[PDB]
RNA sequence: AAAAUUUAAAUUUUUUUUUUUUU
């Protein structure tokens, strides 16, 4: 008798302004390239004339005093400027100096740059601070030491070298900003302007987030700039921040060409070149069709070509780093650098080793990289060493390196110009397939070829080697510009100090968010179509009687009581033993396909042969077949399978005027809509083409003799079912044979069609409310269910109260961003390095400060393991009640994010290792160690933190322990342009 | 306290198992006003 | 298979003498 049982027993039962495009449109130098003819059609003066657009729009706050910006008249030059400008950029420093943010989305070699160094003086000589913004530190020192040469006075900030803190202007990263507009530093309440460069990496899967909450964290009084890519979807963008920060933001759009592009198509190993896109941006679809004529290591033939072109310098693309070292031995028996270059090659780069020391100066990548940079020849991935990465693309951009061996970061690092970009593999992995890249992708890895001042024209050269489907290389080559839109998610570090600072909240955080503006845009659409559906309604809302609602109360009683019946009329243990043939039968397959009445030509069951453990219905496993009168003419006749009532489309009762035949379909128990007591003579003579016709007439003279109506097997009567089950079941219609005859006005006064006058009322009542459920379905925050699954979290670990006040739990990770802080809370809380030495906690550092997997390490000193055993011991009980959250993450997975191979690694750099000695351990390339080995420094040092909010003294003494332990010799690493 | 409360409550358990165990439609039918009784006994609900 | 991601700890001068506590 336990006490859920009584559950189971069963009971006692009886805006839009100042929206222009402009035309600019100039003339180009001549170019034939190598094609032979020339690359377009030639004008009187040999110039060639390109053309470009200008869009200009402004979003807009209601009630806003706007007069034209095209009207602006700028009263001084701020930044004055040598040459002409460009009339978007024009275009865009009157929006700077009017003072109001403004998008301009372009190229990069478009000159977006010179926006950006207009408004630095006009926050200068306004006395204001100005913030600009760059996802890499080497975007920044391209900028930094550009600017730096340019005023001077302007203050860099990174996680590796912070300089100048006090300057005017202010280069940054993004995080940064993020950081120090959580704890409100008070640098910001000098800043006016902001340059958001690189905005489209809010699309970022991985980091995206951090872009689209910093602006949500700006006050409202700040003015902004914003660069980016070519979107196609840029007024969204301002159409979101117009609100939500309430200021006015311009627009700019253009897709204008700054040195002009020439594709061309290697076939590997075929011999066709051909320029299948102009500089004019046209398909050539012959061309490519050549090119598909042309497909019938290749590089070597290509560059020494390209060098009789003299189309230096030339940039190859894999889509893998070890690619690149193949490709690098593949070509280099040439060299490109003259002895005098050569030495001013060598001389330079020993400067370069000059800042290592001499024990590093041996070291044994570079003494093998370096014959290759020797020869004219450049790398570019991220495994070299970053001293490595400066010193070449400085080299590249003083041109000593005529080739580069080049992967993603280098598309997207910039001021370091090409003339020659080549695509050696057109596919590209995209962490689930090596996919045939996407437009804006491409675009992106586009432009990087021809210099502004210097280089004619750009030469783009694509190695394939597939006949391409053709609108795929134009989707590739023809190019579209990418959506934009947030990848927005949550991370607990982002969840713990929106309840430490008091004034704002997490979910005012997922109001401004732009993952909702999906839920936002359709909407008011159908707000006006539902501000149509309220008032058509309205139309027909009231008709002359109320009693009609009832009657359709009534008759919403009338349709469902036969609906019961007829499923019980369906009786799978029943229509049985009355199938015989001639019994006139009323046909109507399932409640769709009403067929009038029949005479049966058998009965029969389906066995099936094929499949032994299906389910047909005790209905369905019967077959039935039945003439019927009522089959169209024109139904495929030849094509329903005798025995089997899978009817095709086509196959259906003669409409209105249509002609009826005589045919025979296989039906169940549940095409049988009731069955009559009449049997005519049925043909023992199966099918000779008018034994089923000669059924239909005398159907028809059955049909002469009831015109009325057969008398069905009544249950009652003839069928002599008699069951209290079955007869009380009747009674719900034996209301409806007496009440709906009784009704006043059953049809009086057109009932019947003033029923439809109320159903069509009674419809509009129905479906707005319907779509009104959609459109209130389509209102509130959907990530909510995340975050509540989230605010159970913390509480099941005890981070906060259920009122959400943050324990000293909660305040641990407050300053840990660097690794998983759901998890470091606990170590420490676990106490588990009061006996781990040095040496020893740092291994369990090291599985966490990288994620990328590789060959295995061996089983390690257990003194590691056993520690690493007990850490992993401690995160599945947290990822226990992760999986009793709702939060739909596999344990198991949820463990192999941890790590653990490097540890060995680790264990000896701790123990004084030499950088000779460890790059032997492992493939893993060297920048890769340092670049977890300096993230392991934040670590370390955000580790040193939390004893000072707890006071572990003795975790104190141990914490810099480790600190004086691992930052050292190599680790000391500083760049060269700053 | 649990064995009074909750006996009245299996008490009402079995009667709300045996509320909707009749045919409950019949004399919606036959009345809106058994109907509006079953809505206003939901009223208590 | 690439790609990359984070910090910030406080400085320079105004004051009045000591006895004296129950064999």
């Amino acid at each position: 008798t336990d006490l859920f049982d009584v559950f189971e027993e069963t009971p006692v039962e009886l805006m839009l302004a100042d929206s222009f495009e402009q035309e600019a449109s100039r003339e180009v130098d001549a170019s034939k390239g190598l094609t032979n003819s020339e690359t377009l059609q030639v004008e009187q003066d040999g110039k060639v004339r390109l053309s470009h657009q200008v869009r200009h729009q402004v979003a807009l706050p209601p009630n806003y005093d706007y007069t034209p910006i095209a009207e602006h008249k700028r009263v001084n030059e701020a930044r004055t400027y040598p040459f002409t400008l460009d009339p978007f950029q024009d275009t865009a420093i009157s929006c700077i100096d009017r003072g109001e943010s403004v998008l301009v989305s372009a190229h990069t070699s478009a000159g977006k740059t010179v926006v950006a160094e207009y408004a630095i003086a006009q926050s200068l000589k306004n006395k204001q601070r100005v913030i600009y913004t760059s996802p890499i530190k080497a975007l920044s020192n391209q900028k930094y030491r550009e600017l730096l040469a340019e005023f001077g006075d302007v203050g860099l900030m990174t996680g590796d070298i912070t300089i100048n803190p006090d300057a005017g202007c202010l280069v940054m990263t993004t995080e940064i900003l993020r950081s120090m507009l959580y704890r409100g530093s008070e640098v910001m309440r000098e800043v006016a302007w902001v340059i958001f460069d690189e905005v489209h990496y809010m699309r970022d899967k991985e980091r995206g987030v951090v872009w689209e909450e910093t602006i949500i964290l700006l006050p409202d009084k700040v003015r902004y700039v914003f660069l980016s890519a070519t979107i196609p979807n840029a007024m969204e963008f301002a159409e979101w921040i117009c609100k939500i920060h309430s200021q006015p933001c311009h627009i700019v759009y253009t897709n204008f060409r700054p040195t002009p592009l020439q594709h061309y198509l290697f076939p590997a190993h075929g011999d066709g070149i051909y320029l299948v896109v102009d500089e004019k941006s046209t398909f050539r679809e012959e061309n490519f069709q050549k090119a598909m004529a042309s497909i019938s290591g290749d590089i070597y033939k290509i560059v020494k070509m390209i060098w009789k072109k003299k189309y230096n310098p030339v940039i190859v693309f894999s889509f893998s780093k070890r690619d690149c070292e193949e490709l690098a031995l593949k070509m280099s028996k040439l060299d490109f650098n003259s002895d005098d270059e050569k030495e001013a090659l060598t001389k330079i780069f020993n400067n370069a080793i000059a800042l290592l020391p001499e024990t590093d100066r041996e070291l044994p990548q570079i003494k093998h990289i370096l014959p290759l940079l020797r020869r004219g020849i450049g790398i570019h991935h991220s495994g070299l060493l970053p001293i490595l990465k400066e010193v070449i693309e400085i080299l590249f951009q003083e041109g000593f390196l005529k080739v580069l061996f080049a992967t993603e970061t280098f598309s997207i690092g910039l001021n370091m110009p090409a003339k020659t970009v080549v695509f050696t593999s057109v596919r590209k992995w995209d962490g689930q397939q090596f996919r045939w890249v996407s437009g804006g992708e491409y675009i992106q890895m586009s432009g990087r070829a021809g210099r502004r001042g210097l280089d004619d024209r750009g030469i783009v050269i694509m190695m394939i080697d597939e006949k391409m489907e053709p609108q795929v290389a134009k989707g590739m080559v023809k190019g579209q510009a990418d959506r934009l839109d947030s990848a927005f998610h949550l991370g607990y570090n982002m969840i713990l100090n929106l309840m430490r600072v008091e004034g704002i909240s997490p979910e005012f955080m997922l109001e401004h968010s732009f993952f909702q503006f999906q839920n936002v845009i359709s909407v008011p659409v159908m707000e006006k179509k539902l501000a149509e559906l309220k008032k058509d309604f309205d139309g027909i809302e009231v008709e002359d009687e109320e009693n009609v609602k009832e009657y359709h109360e009534i008759e919403q009683a009338i349709k469902g009581y036969r609906e019961d019946v007829r499923q019980v009329v369906t009786h799978p243990a029943n229509a049985l033993s009355f199938l015989q043939p001639g019994r006139l039968v009323e046909i109507s397959v399932n409640g769709k396909d009403n067929y009038g009445w029949g005479a049966v030509v058998d009965f029969a069951k389906r066995i099936n042969k094929r499949n032994p453990s299906a389910v047909y219905t005790d209905h369905e496993s019967y077959i039935v077949n039945v003439v019927v009168n009522t089959m169209y003419i024109d139904s495929p006749v030849n094509l329903l399978k005798p025995f089997n009532p899978t009817l095709p489309e086509g196959i259906r009762p003669a409409e209105e005027g249509e002609k009826s035949i005589c045919a025979v379909i296989p039906i169940t128990l549940d095409s049988i809509k009731s069955i009559g007591n009449l049997r005519l003579y049925m043909p023992k003579d199966i099918r000779a083409s008018g034994q089923k016709e000669t059924v239909g007439k005398s159907l028809r003279e059955v049909n002469r003799r009831f015109p009325d109506g057969i008398p069905v097997l009544d249950p009652v009567k003839n069928m002599k079912i008699e069951d209290e089950d079955f007869l009380k079941l009747m009674k719900k219609i034996d209301v409806l044979n007496t009440k709906l005859s009784s009704n006043p006005l059953t049809n009086s006064m057109r009932l019947e069609e003033l029923y439809g006058k109320y159903s069509r009322k009674h419809d509009l009542h129905e479906d707005m409310k319907q779509l009104k459920r959609k459109i209130s379905e389509s209102q509130a925050v959907i990530q909510l269910d995340d975050l509540r699954r989230r605010k159970r979290v913390l509480r099941r670990l005890g981070f906060c109260t259920p009122n959400d006040i943050i324990e000293l739990k909660g305040r641990v990770a407050c300053e840990i961003s660097s690794g998983d802080e759901l998890l470091l809370t606990e170590l420490i809380f676990n106490g588990n390095f009061n006996e781990l030495k040095p040496e020893q906690a740092a291994a369990l550092l090291s599985c966490f400060a990288f994620q990328e997997r590789c060959k295995e390490a061996p089983r390690l000193k257990p003194e590691l393991a056993e520690p690493l055993k007990a850490m992993r011991e401690i995160a599945a009980k947290i990822a226990k009640i992760m999986k009793d959250s709702k939060i739909e993450v596999v344990e198991k997975d949820y463990v192999e994010s941890f790590r653990h191979e490097l540890m060995e690694v680790v264990y000896e750099w701790c123990r004084g290792a030499t950088f000779t000695q460890i790059c032997k351990m492992t493939d893993v390339y060297e920048g890769s160690l340092i670049r977890m080995f300096k993230r392991l420094e934040e670590l370390v040092k955000e580790l040193v933190d939390v004893a000072n909010t707890i006071g572990n003294s003795s975790l104190k003494e141990k914490m810099e322990a480790v600190l004086k332990l691992i930052h050292r010799d190599i680790v000391s690493a500083g760049s060269l342009y700053l | 306290n649990p064995d009074v409360l909750l006996s009245r409550v299996i008490n009402v358990v079995r009667a709300a198992s045996s509320l909707a165990s009749q045919d409950v439609d019949f004399y919606k039918n036959l009345d809106r006003g058994f109907s509006k009784d079953l809505k206003s006994k939901a009223d208590k609900l």
